[PDB]
């Protein structure tokens, strides 16, 4: 799953212009916006009504920065990657109980929103060098699961 | 199952695009390549560098038949009912790829519409997709 | 698809099952629960243990539904458009575990009536639970 | 993957039980069948036409065999799930150019296919049992992605 710098540092060169922040509150809410089945296990969170509602929710905001620290930890540890999401893995399986496919889908959002924020400095072999890492993470969080 | 203010985005969203629409495809495609390798084999014959005749060849017509699906989304399976079995029988494509191109196309248009890639648009084109990319596969089973 | 032989097969094998399909629904929801635990997240009221009063009065409706719906094959929403809405809108049922539920609703026919369970009809079948599972889905997209 | 005591118990009398032959036969033909556009990495054997030839066709068959036995050396490997398919990965990706979802595809089919041939001895249970062994092995198939 490692890679040459070639492409390996592409990422970390170009998470470092993007907020890693305003990333996570968007990512997040595009996910209850676009597959909205997805504001389960999201009642302690209010008003998710109108993709407005949901843009502007200061929890679905909230939690952005936190699954995105998250990332992050994963951005550092890429290798790990499985033994260090291990504590969130138990929590997203016994007592949060969420769809193990999800994390694919939430993935995909930080990256359609990955090029929202950088439109053309992203490129397919930029792009598809953060799927590798989406797509890891979602195989990281899914371990436990069993 | 789509609509009723559905379309409207769609087509609004679809709005901005116009004769940029062709291109767009074009490096989706090279997206996809990018993402997903495997997708690549679906076209042996094409050349796949970043720059090609041969994707921006067969691009524009997926960016049209699209088009044309914006135009007539009351039934879309009639229209798209050429490209329906072509996928299906004669080209045998997998449809775990449709979600996968869907994807791409996505991650095109939000570099190039940031200010018109809104959460209720976004929306509205995984759902244009969506019964495409389900239209689309309604001849295998 | 749902053509001819579909509709044969998916008729002439609803009824090996007669007043069985049941105990089959019952069967089916119980497979998911040991082999997907996450399943169990949208039954917390039920007592989801082997042979429980709920998921026995749960299968009963499981099957009925469907075999409500193995009849109506010419208009499969309308039949379903009953729960469409439950499980689309009022219940937010995770699309991934229909999937789920109608594999382990084959197996049990397939374990219960092998000589029955012939690929074709094994085949006409799984065309037949993902009909159910799409106007399921419909709702929310 | 984990499987308790008790659960590599059940594989293990359960696998012994069931001929193994033809229901690699059973399993693939099946999976052709089932999802037809899965036979576009099969047209040298030649009469795909329908659900009958598919079933009577000895490259069917002895592919089949082929599957499983492989299929069998994960069985006895399950945490060592990985090496084995070390090449073969390799194959169904790089040389044949196969969809990773498909091998979880076969996977669900090979389930079908041993409560097919075993009727009421396959427990919910025992049902689960292999679940986590078709994860395994399919995940295991689909791990080469560099
Ligand atoms: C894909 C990357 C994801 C990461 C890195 C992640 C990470 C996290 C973290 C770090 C927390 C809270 C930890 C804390 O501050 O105590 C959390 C909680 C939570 N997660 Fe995620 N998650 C991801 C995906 C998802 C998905 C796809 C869903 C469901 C659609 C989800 C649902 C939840 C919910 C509902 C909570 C609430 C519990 C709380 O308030 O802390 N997560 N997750
Ligand atoms: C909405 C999505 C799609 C659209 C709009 C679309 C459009 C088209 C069109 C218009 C053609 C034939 C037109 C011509 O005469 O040039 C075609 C064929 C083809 N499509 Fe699809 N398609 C879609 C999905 C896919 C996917 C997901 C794949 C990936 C496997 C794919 C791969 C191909 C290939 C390999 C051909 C034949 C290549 C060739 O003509 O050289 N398509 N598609
Ligand atoms: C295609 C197969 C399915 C059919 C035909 C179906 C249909 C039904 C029916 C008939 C009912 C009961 C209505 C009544 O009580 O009169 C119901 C309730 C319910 N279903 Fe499904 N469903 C299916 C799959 C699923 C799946 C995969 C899940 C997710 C695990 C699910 C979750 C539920 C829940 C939580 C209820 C409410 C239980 C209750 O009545 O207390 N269903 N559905
Ligand atoms: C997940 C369990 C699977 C196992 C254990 C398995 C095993 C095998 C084996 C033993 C071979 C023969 C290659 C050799 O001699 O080394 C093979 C080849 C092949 N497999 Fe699989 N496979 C699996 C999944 C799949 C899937 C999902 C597909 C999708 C279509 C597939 C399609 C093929 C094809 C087309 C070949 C080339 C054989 C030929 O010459 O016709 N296999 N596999």
């Amino acid at each position: 799953v490692h890679l040459t710098d070639a492409e390996k540092a592409a990422v970390s060169c170009l998470w470092g212009k993007v907020n890693s922040d305003e990333v996570g509150g968007e990512a997040l809410g595009r996910l209850l916006v676009v597959y909205p089945w997805t504001q389960r296990y999201f009642d302690s969170f209010g008003d998710l009504s109108s993709a407005s509602a949901i843009m502007g929710n200061a929890k679905v905001k909230a939690h952005g920065k936190k699954v995105i620290t998250a990332f992050n930890d994963g951005l550092n540890h890429l290798d790990s990657l499985k033994g260090t999401f291990a504590s969130l893995s138990e929590l997203h399986c016994d007592k949060l109980h969420v769809d193990p496919e999800n994390f694919r889908l939430l993935g995909n959002m930080i990256v359609i929103v990955l090029g929202h924020h950088l439109g053309k400095d992203f490129t397919p072999a930029a792009q598809a060098a953060f799927q590798k890492v989406v797509a890891g993470v979602a195989t990281a969080l899914a371990h436990k699961y069993h | 199952v789509l609509s009723g203010e559905d379309k409207s985005n769609i087509k609004a969203a679809w709005g901005k695009i116009g004769g940029h629409g062709a291109e767009y495809g074009a490096e989706a495609l090279e997206r996809m390549f990018a993402s997903f390798p495997t997708t690549k084999t679906y076209f042996p014959h094409f050349d796949v560098s970043h720059g090609s005749a041969q994707v921006k060849g067969h691009g524009k017509k997926v960016a049209d038949a699209l088009a044309s699906a914006a135009g007539h989304l009351d039934d879309l399976p009639g229209a798209l009912s050429a490209l329906s079995d072509l996928h299906a029988h004669k080209l045998r494509v997998d449809p775990v790829n449709f979600k996968l191109l869907s994807h791409c196309l996505l991650v095109t248009l939000a570099s190039h519409h940031p200010a018109d890639f809104t959460p209720a648009v976004h929306a509205s084109l995984d759902k244009f997709l969506a019964s495409v990319s389900t239209v689309l596969t309604s001849k295998y089973r």
